[PDB]
C-alpha cells in the first residue's frame, strides 16, 4: 500500500470514527500542536457549508449543535482519496527529518486529502434504509506532518498528520 | 430533534483579482468542448489527476469507459467494480479522452454551484529562488449533463471536483498551474436524448 494512501485511509478512518463516537476533533487541527505554533504556522483554515470558522473547537461545538433507539447523526464515508503537493515539506521541522528523510520516503509530504460520502439523520445504527433525512457531505483536507510523532516509532496515524485547511460541504 | 448544519452560500475567497471564477470559467468552457486543450496551459510534470466514484449508479458511462481503461492499460491487473482511478501527469491525456462527453452550466447561475476556496501557505516554488510558495484550493460541488454517444447513454452527473493551483514553472503559458485535480462523480440519472431532425 501506498505512504500516501496508508496515512490517508487512516487519518479518514480516525476523523469520523472521532465524529461518530461524539468526540472531539480539535487535535487533529495545526491549531492545537505546539511545534507549529512555535514555527509560527497560521490557524488552521476551517470552512462550514460556506462559514468560515475561527477554531476547530468552535467546529466540535457545530458538530455537538447538529447532534441537537435511534442515533441523531451518523456519518458513512463512501469514498476517499489523497494527493501529494509538496513532495518536499520542511516547515516546522527539526534539521535531522530534512536529511533523514528524502521525498521518496513518503513521510515529508503535504496532501491534499477528499472524502466523500452520506450523512443519516435520526436513522438505525445500522440501517441505510430508514432515516429521518439524509445529507449528502464531500470533506476536503489539507494535510501536514507531525514532526514530533514521526520520531517516536508508535504511530497514531491521527497525530501522524494534521489539519491545516478544512472544507465541509453537506446537501 | 436533530437538526443538519446551516447551508450558507459558497464564499469564493479569491482575493480581489478573482482568478478562481475566471480559472473555473475557462476551466469548464474548455472542459465541455476541447478539454485536451487544457493540458498544455494548466497541467504539468509535476501535475497528478484523480476520478473517483462514490456510488455504484446502474449503466453509468463513467464506469464502464474508466474500466475499459483499467483493464486496456498494460500497467497492471486489478477486478469487477473500481471505485477509483489514479493517474500521473503522462496518463491524464489518455484518460480524459475516454471520459464521457459533459455539459455544464454557466457560472453566473450561482444556483447551480457550490464553490468554496482559499489560499494556503508551504507549497514547493517551482523557480526555487524561495523555499516555499502560496497555493490557492478550489473545491467545486455542482452537476452537469454527462453523456456516452457511442451508446446510447445520456444522464445528468453529480460532482464535486478539488482543484490545488499553484505557481507554474518558468516559461509556462499561465503564472499558474493545477497541482491536482481529484474528480467525484456521486451520482448519475439518465435524461431523454436530444434530438435533431435535418431536411
Amino acid at each position: 500500500m501506498l505512504s500516501r494512501r496508508y496515512a490517508a485511509k487512516s487519518f479518514v478512518e480516525w476523523y469520523y470514527r472521532q465524529i461518530n463516537e461524539n468526540k472531539p476533533v480539535a487535535s487533529g487541527y495545526v491549531n492545537n500542536n505546539a511545534t507549529y505554533t512555535k514555527a509560527g504556522h497560521p490557524p488552521a483554515d476551517i470552512t462550514i457549508n460556506g462559514r468560515v470558522v475561527a477554531t476547530p473547537e468552535e467546529w466540535d461545538t457545530m458538530l455537538k449543535e447538529q447532534r441537537a433507539g435511534r442515533k441523531p447523526v451518523r456519518y458513512d464515508v463512501d469514498c476517499f482519496d489523497v494527493h501529494v503537493i509538496n513532495a518536499d515539506y520542511r516547515f516546522a521541522a527539526p534539521q535531522r527529518m530534512i536529511e533523514q528523510h528524502a521525498p521518496t520516503d513518503g513521510v515529508r509530504m503535504m496532501m491534499a486529502l477528499t472524502v466523500s460520502g452520506s450523512v443519516y439523520f435520526g436513522a438505525s445504527p445500522r440501517s441505510t434504509d430508514d432515516y429521518v433525512i439524509k445529507q449528502h457531505f464531500n470533506d476536503v483536507f489539507i494535510l501536514v506532518p507531525n514532526w514530533d510523532v514521526l520520531e517516536k516509532p508508535g504511530a497514531r496515524s491521527a497525530r501522524k498528520y494534521l489539519i491545516a485547511s478544512h472544507k465541509y460541504r453537506a446537501y | 430533534m436533530p437538526t443538519p448544519l446551516p447551508q450558507l452560500p459558497s464564499n469564493v475567497r479569491d482575493g480581489e483579482n478573482n482568478v478562481a471564477s475566471t480559472f473555473l470559467q475557462a476551466f469548464f468552457q474548455l472542459w465541455d468542448h476541447d478539454r485536451l486543450t487544457l493540458i498544455p496551459q494548466f497541467y504539468d510534470s509535476e501535475t497528478t489527476f484523480s476520478v473517483v466514484f462514490a456510488t455504484d449508479s446502474p449503466q453509468d458511462p463513467a464506469s464502464s469507459s474508466c474500466s475499459k481503461f483499467s483493464r486496456n492499460l498494460n500497467i497492471l491487473s486489478p477486478p469487477s467494480t473500481l471505485q477509483r482511478l489514479f493517474v500521473g501527469s503522462n496518463l491524464i491525456a489518455d484518460l480524459w479522452k475516454v471520459l464521457p462527453a459533459t455539459r455544464h452550466p454557466s457560472l453566473d447561475q450561482t444556483s447551480q454551484w457550490l464553490i468554496d476556496c482559499h489560499t494556503f501557505p508551504h507549497l514547493a516554488d517551482p523557480t526555487g529562488m524561495a523555499p516555499y510558495a502560496m497555493g490557492l484550493m478550489i473545491n467545486v460541488n455542482g452537476q452537469c449533463e454527462e453523456a456516452d454517444i457511442s451508446q446510447n447513454l445520456y444522464g445528468t452527473r453529480t460532482f464535486s471536483r478539488c482543484f490545488i493551483l499553484g505557481p507554474s514553472k518558468p516559461g509556462a503559458p499561465h503564472p499558474y498551474r493545477v497541482l491536482s485535480d481529484q474528480l467525484t462523480l456521486h451520482t448519475w440519472k439518465p435524461q431523454p436524448a436530444p434530438q435533431v431532425g435535418t431536411v
